[PDB]
């Protein structure tokens, strides 16, 4: 469904940490040894609330936590770190798990520059 | 099934499984994102009495963690040094590779004591506690975290300053629990929910340039005369 | 090829646990602090043995020995937990893990009612 | 390749890698599952003394751990607590997340004494330990676990009762082992294999109401005159 | 790119130890119990530089550094097992990502065989 | 990204991913493969005073490991055993399921002190140190290892004999370390860069066979008169 935020409050903007996607480093700063310590590896972002999208996902993560704890709790892993490979994965089977019907509404296959031959 | 954020005609929604549309396309695992979000950003009550009453012991549930590459900047985060009477340590040592939170403006330090009635410490509300790109169901000791949740989602194709305000527990996790904001090793202020961290700031600056801190070797203990809007918008008297 | 039992006997019934697949929770009972014990997070179920499926199942999960523990030997992981998620790789890498020669043998494109057009 | 079961033409069998068959569709994850079977539902031998000459200790070989989603209920399950004869652990201690088999009718409990020469205790079959949703290669030690198997295969698009009959054991994981039925701390019964769960029980049941314990401060020890079926289908005599 | 070589030296030669993929043990081998101990579960190769590979990969391995040394320092994972499922993963959804456009570039698609039909 | 080899037109090429080749076929994971390659292979020095200057002691970055499948036999390795000078432990001890490296002509075992200015060792070319089919980027106490790289890439669709070499060393980790060779418990030579691991091996045994060894109980230290190729192609005086 649509996600409907039925939160108290909502802090329309979001100060938001996280680490960089490779970003190769000036120098010798990938080296461990010289890099930064823990504390000092993570980048910085502002984000407003266009689209509503902040406000959005303030609900979609506390949607979330039920299923989550759920899988939390079926797993003996004691520490997860594949839920987005399998959600990959899953995607991939979702469309090209069984045989591809050209023109069908579960077949990602456009025969239009071809239908143009 | 775990919901999965998409971004569909300029609005985020939950996607279902029980509908292929070709249009999306996820063309590299660059485009799944997990993000944890702060309860502060819902308008919880983020006062140390506010916020420990939200979480409680329980026995026979292993502890359980799942991780998260970006998170929020927190108003207030919490560390907590909690033992029983006897001395016991009431929360596990934090396992290897779990450090705090990584952005706190304010660490509420709470150190005390409590039955503590139960193997681990859980949200009574089903939350997480956020730590260093690692997500917990349980609180370790000493160790800083922020109460938050966990969403998914496919991405389409000044400086940092913290300060740590300590407080003192007695009755941790019950419903008869009594907090001091401590100023120094021997003064104390009592405690309630109406307290603000830059409020609780300036009465120690206060009190310290004023004097008011005990020049005995005894323990003072300051209780305040009086004297709902989100952050981001030997006893005596005070008044 | 097709399995064979050999084995000196056959529980044909199976009384099996397992952990439910989600399963929206009755209230309260996902939250970690109000649900369930270890103990008590289990499904059970009963299956009889018809088209011969269990006493197959005993067998495969014996023959699967050999070749699971040669895995085991290879892999420096302590606790192994991604055979199926490689499993499901392999499936889609044996279809699409090169290019689809429409009408192939070893391409699951269905042009039919492509052909009717 | 580690075999993956199907079901073609009402049967199961061994999906073949040099085969593509495009009618099969695996649609999601949750199609493909890992299954654990117990020895048991083979017609092994599940009395203790035969149980136990199945493992043995071996060094120089690292312990390995696969999950499993789904299992079978147990009518015999077994935990073992065996030390060396000047007391040491013969067995290492459940790593963390490592729980007991989930569903046992019966738990043979084993205490004893055994030379343990190796540093852990494996199938001398190959077959698997397993554990709550974990298998391991090796036994660890006071941990219930049942005798089995792991089979993966893709799916097409009253109540529990447990009850515990303790042993005692001498020369454990040897050629010359011998065994106690534990009625209590000083009452035992001479065991073999002949010997099911439910005639311990009776025997147990019958010395208790009948006063064959020992009413003295000393140990003793019961041999039984005599007085192949599967489940699913001081000493003095008693005759 | 292409690899350039800007090492020292190169040993052209690659006395290489591995673990067996599978490989069906001879009788009992398989049981870890009777198995081979840690030391002694490994095959040894010898490979020469034909077509240049050895050094190639010499520099390979060396350039390869950086990148990974950034991506360790991002995880929170002790110990990383996933690099090469992830790169399956993308792999795949490289290609079918998205919808694929027959006769487009980035389809992997062949209608030769139905184009003579 | 992470650089993948691949074999384009008879050499070893790095895959872009801006680049989508429909010829390139990846049919299964076993294709996938990941390749340990020893420092060693492209000329680096080998003797233990010019190997430990490439290693160094700092705080504040955890530690990180990642296998790798395949690996290069090495004619030199290290193990190392250093402590502070009060008697404290320099390196962490190897993690469960880290063993020493698999292949190894020679380990060189280095035994000494040293101040060990960090909480682990790291390497400071950002090399990696490989162990038995896991690279981490730290060194783990008494665990053989040698220095390496890994690499990804794509596939298309005598015996061995290893001999210990002990050393002893003062000021590990310093610009002032001091080496020496160990004979046996009390016959020790001066070490620098020039010696080879053969040579030393021909030391030792002719020390041995001309009784140059100390018949005392004190220690004997030796150096050496005189008296740029790679491998796969109580003081007194010897001159
Ligand atoms: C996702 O987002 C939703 C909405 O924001 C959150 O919903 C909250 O859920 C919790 C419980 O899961 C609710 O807390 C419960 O409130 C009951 C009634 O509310 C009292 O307080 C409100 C003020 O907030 C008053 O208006 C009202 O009159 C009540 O006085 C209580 O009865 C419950 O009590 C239980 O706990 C107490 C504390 O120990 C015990 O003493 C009791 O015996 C009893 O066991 C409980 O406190 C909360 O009100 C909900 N908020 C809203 C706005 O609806 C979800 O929690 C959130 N999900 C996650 C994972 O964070
Ligand atoms: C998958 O399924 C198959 C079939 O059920 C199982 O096969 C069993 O394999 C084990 C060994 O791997 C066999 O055990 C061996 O039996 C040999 C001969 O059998 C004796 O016992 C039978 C009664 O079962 C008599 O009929 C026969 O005459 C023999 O007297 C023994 O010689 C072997 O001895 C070894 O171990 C003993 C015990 O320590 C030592 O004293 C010896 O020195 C020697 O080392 C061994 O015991 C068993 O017979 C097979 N069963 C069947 C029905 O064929 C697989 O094990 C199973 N796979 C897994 C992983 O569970
Ligand atoms: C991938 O492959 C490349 C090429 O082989 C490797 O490149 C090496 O990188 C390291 C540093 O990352 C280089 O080492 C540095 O050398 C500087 C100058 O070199 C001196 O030595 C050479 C002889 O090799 C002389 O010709 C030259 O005149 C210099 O005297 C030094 O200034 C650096 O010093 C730093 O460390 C020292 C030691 O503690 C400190 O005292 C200093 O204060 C300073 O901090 C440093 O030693 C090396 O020269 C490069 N080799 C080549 C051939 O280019 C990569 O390392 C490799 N990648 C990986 C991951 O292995
Ligand atoms: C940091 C990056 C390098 C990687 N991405 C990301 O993590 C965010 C970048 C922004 C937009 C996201 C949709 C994706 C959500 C976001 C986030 C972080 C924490 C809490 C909530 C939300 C913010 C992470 C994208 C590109 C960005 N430049
Ligand atoms: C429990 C579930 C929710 C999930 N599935 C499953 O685990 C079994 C459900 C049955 C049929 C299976 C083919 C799949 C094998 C099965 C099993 C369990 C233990 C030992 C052997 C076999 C039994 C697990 C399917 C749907 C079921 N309702
Ligand atoms: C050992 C095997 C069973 C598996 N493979 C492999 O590991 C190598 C076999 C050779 C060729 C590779 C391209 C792949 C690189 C190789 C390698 C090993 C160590 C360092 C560097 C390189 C050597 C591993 C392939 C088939 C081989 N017969
Ligand atoms: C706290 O809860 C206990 C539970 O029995 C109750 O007896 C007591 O009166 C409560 N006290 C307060 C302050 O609500
Ligand atoms: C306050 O008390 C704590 C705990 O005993 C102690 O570690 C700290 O040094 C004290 N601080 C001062 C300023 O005395
Ligand atoms: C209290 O005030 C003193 C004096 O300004 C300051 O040094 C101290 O850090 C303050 N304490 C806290 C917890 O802010
Ligand atoms: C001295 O002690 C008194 C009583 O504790 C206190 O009120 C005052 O602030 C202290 N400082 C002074 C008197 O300067
Ligand atoms: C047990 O095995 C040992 C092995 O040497 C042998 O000496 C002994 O006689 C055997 N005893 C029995 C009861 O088979
Ligand atoms: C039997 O002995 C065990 C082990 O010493 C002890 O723990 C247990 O309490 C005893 N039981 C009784 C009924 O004495
Ligand atoms: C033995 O019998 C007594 C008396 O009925 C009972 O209490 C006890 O639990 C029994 N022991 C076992 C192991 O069944
Ligand atoms: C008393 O002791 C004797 C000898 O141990 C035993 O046979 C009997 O069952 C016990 N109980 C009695 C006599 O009631
Ligand atoms: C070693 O480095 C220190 C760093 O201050 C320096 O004082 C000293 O002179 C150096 N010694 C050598 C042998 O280079
Ligand atoms: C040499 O010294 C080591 C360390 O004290 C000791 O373990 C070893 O036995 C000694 N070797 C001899 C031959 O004395
Ligand atoms: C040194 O020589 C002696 C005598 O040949 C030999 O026993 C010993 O192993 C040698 N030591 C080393 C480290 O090679
Ligand atoms: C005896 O001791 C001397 C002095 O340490 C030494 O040079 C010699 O090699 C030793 N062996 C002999 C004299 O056979």
């Amino acid at each position: 469904e649509a996600i409907v935020n039925a939160q108290p409050k909502c802090n329309p903007n979001l100060h938001y940490w996280t680490t960089q996607d490779e970003g190769a480093a000036i120098g010798l700063a990938w080296i461990p040894y010289f890099g930064p310590a823990a504390e000092g590896i993570y980048i910085e972002g502002l984000m407003h609330n266009q689209d509503g999208l902040i406000c959005g996902l303030r609900q979609l993560a506390n949607e979330t936590t039920q299923a989550l704890q759920l899988f939390l709790r079926a797993t003996t892993e004691l520490r997860t770190f594949s839920i987005l490979n399998r959600k990959a994965i899953d995607f991939l089977l979702q469309r090209w798990g069984g045989t591809c019907h050209i023109l069908g509404p579960d077949c990602c296959i456009e025969p239009a520059d071809w239908t143009k031959n | 099934s775990i919901p999965l954020g998409v971004i569909h005609n300029s609005a985020l929604q939950v996607s279902d499984v029980d509908k292929l549309v070709c249009r999306d396309k996820l063309s590299s695992t660059n485009q799944l994102r997990s993000v944890g979000l702060n309860l502060e950003g819902n308008g919880v009550a983020t006062d140390v009495p506010s916020a420990t009453k939200r979480w409680g012991f329980r026995s026979g549930v292993p502890p359980k963690v799942v991780n998260y590459e970006a998170g929020e900047w927190a108003e207030n985060c919490y560390n907590l040094e909690i033992k029983k009477p006897d001395g016991s340590e009431c929360l596990p040592a934090a396992p290897d590779g779990i450090r705090g939170f990584p952005r706190c403006r304010y660490v509420h330090k709470v150190s005390g004591t409590g039955p503590c009635a139960g193997d681990f410490a859980f949200h009574k509300e089903g939350a997480f506690f956020l730590y260093d790109r690692l997500a917990s169901t349980v609180i370790y000791r000493g160790t800083t975290f922020a109460e938050g949740v966990v969403a998914f989602l496919i991405l389409p194709q000044s400086g940092y300053y913290s300060t740590t305000i300590r407080y003192q527990a007695t009755g941790f996790g019950t419903n008869e629990t009594e907090y001091l904001f401590e100023v120094d090793n021997l003064t104390y202020v009592q405690l309630e929910s109406r307290f603000t961290p830059q409020f609780l700031l300036q009465l120690n600056e206060t009190i310290y340039t004023s004097g008011k801190r005990s020049n005995t070797t005894g323990k003072l203990i300051w209780k305040v005369n009086p004297e709902e809007w989100a952050f981001w918008e030997x006893x005596x008297x005070x008044x």
